[PDB]
């Protein structure tokens, strides 16, 4: 119903972590890669500091943030990527809050990957503030989507 | 319930102490309504509002 | 007839599935009742004209 | 425990306190985690607090999550907790009637 994938990058201060993680299932131009609009955060120097990042909304339209949580397949994968056996992600605003906890466990391999990513979204109205709080397993966003009110729709067809 | 929502009067927002134990047939929520107590949120807010109404 | 408690019909937020369904339900109801109203008025006015002309011809 | 021995349903409104930091949790409840299980014979709800920073509202960076529980006659309300409980003070008579709510500036 929005009818647009208008995406505007924003510059979060991911100080203390390794940005731009990639993978061998998500192949982009013969290279290991990942989703273009997300950012996989792994540890830096075996330390995943507590992320507390703010991002204000000072424009005149609602903003749509798409983010995610990484459920690794085993415990050594969790220690390898985040240097601590558990994460916790609280993404909040003045009028909303969502806390998500990763579930370490084995999944049926898909493209040889036994881990998973749970995608969540958060809408931020003008004058509000987006707050991201995390200790690991965060698949951060890179920016926001303009969310319009229009007469657009979707239809499944082979025509 | 001019400066109060039904949920505020329910919990007991201090500006809503008038509505204690009151009954009604139609509750009128104003566009000027605002909460002034501790910040909160209600999972299934609409459902609690509807059942209380 | 009386109707007191119903669903919500205006929304200040973006919720998705349930919002879509409630809008669809109210819109469908409105369209069907508007059709019924237009048809009933047309039929009743035709009948009024017919009965008046019939009374003239009767006399 | 709190029994229901009257002849009408009872409505309990309660809550869970999500403090903003860890020292706030230790200051208010003397232990780094809570857990609230409110239950009856035909229902159970377990809620876990989520310690974390929220955007300040009226200078408060913590939050309260409100929950409700309906208890039919002859039933029993059971509250089990180790902290972060925003307890109820009583119950609401919940009637079946022809009342409603409407948002208007008229
Ligand atoms: C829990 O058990 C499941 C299944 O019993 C384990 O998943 C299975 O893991 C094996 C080896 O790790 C996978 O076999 C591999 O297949 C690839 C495909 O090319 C091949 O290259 C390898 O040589 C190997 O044969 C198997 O596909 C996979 N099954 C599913 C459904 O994902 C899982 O690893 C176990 N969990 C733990 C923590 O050990
Ligand atoms: C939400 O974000 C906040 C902001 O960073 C996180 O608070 C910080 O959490 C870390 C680890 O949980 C704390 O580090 C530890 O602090 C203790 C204090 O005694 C210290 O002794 C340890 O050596 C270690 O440095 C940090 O102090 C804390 N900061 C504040 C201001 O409280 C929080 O962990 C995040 N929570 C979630 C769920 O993401
Ligand atoms: C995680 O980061 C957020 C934002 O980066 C922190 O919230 C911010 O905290 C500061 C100071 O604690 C607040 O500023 C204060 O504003 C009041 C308003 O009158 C003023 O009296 C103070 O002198 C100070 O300037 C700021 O408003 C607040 N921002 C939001 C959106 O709430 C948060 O504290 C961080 N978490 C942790 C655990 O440190
Ligand atoms: C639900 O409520 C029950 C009833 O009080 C709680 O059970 C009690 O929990 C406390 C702490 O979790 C136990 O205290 C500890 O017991 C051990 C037993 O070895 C003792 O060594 C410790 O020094 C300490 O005193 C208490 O025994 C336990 N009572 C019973 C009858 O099991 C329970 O914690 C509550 N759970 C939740 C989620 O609220
Ligand atoms: C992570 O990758 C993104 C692109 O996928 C990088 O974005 C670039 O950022 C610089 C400034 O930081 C800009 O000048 C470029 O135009 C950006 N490129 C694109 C394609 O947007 C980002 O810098 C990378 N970050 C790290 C730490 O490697
Ligand atoms: C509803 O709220 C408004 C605003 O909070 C109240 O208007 C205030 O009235 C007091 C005294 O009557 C003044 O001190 C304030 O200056 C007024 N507000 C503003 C913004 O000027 C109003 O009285 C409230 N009414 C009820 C019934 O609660």
């Amino acid at each position: 119903s929005s009818g647009t994938l208008e995406f505007n990058n924003e510059s979060f201060n991911w100080t203390g972590v390794t940005q731009n993680g990639t993978s061998s299932a998500c192949i982009r131009r013969s290279n290991n890669s990942f989703f273009s609009r997300l950012n996989w955060l792994t540890h830096l120097n075996f330390k995943y500091p507590a992320l507390n990042v703010t991002m204000p909304n000072n424009e005149q339209f609602d903003k749509l943030y798409i983010w995610g949580v990484h459920h690794p397949g085993t415990d050594k994968d969790q220690i390898f990527l985040y240097a601590q056996s558990s994460g916790r992600i609280t993404v909040s605003t003045k009028r909303s809050q969502q806390a998500v906890i990763p579930n370490i466990g084995s999944r049926p391999r898909i493209r040889n990957i036994p881990s998973r990513i749970s995608i969540y979204w958060t809408i931020v109205k003008p004058g509000d503030i987006l707050l991201i709080n995390s200790t690991g397993n965060l698949i951060a966003p890179r920016g926001y989507f303009k969310i319009r009110s229009g007469k657009s729709s979707i239809m499944r067809s082979d025509a | 319930g001019e400066n109060c929502t039904l949920i505020d009067a329910l919990l007991g927002d201090p500006q809503c102490d008038g509505f204690q134990n009151k009954k009604w047939d139609l509750f009128v929520e104003r566009s000027k309504a605002y909460s002034n107590c501790y910040p909160y949120d209600v999972p299934d807010y609409a459902s609690l509002r509807s059942l209380v109404a | 007839n009386e109707k007191f408690h119903q669903i919500e019909k205006e929304f200040s937020e973006v919720e998705g599935r349930i919002q879509d369904l409630e809008k669809y339900v109210e819109d469908t109801k409105i369209d069907l009742w508007s059709y019924n109203a237009e048809l009933l008025v047309a039929l009743e006015n035709q009948h009024t004209i017919d009965l008046t002309d019939s009374e003239m011809n009767k006399l």
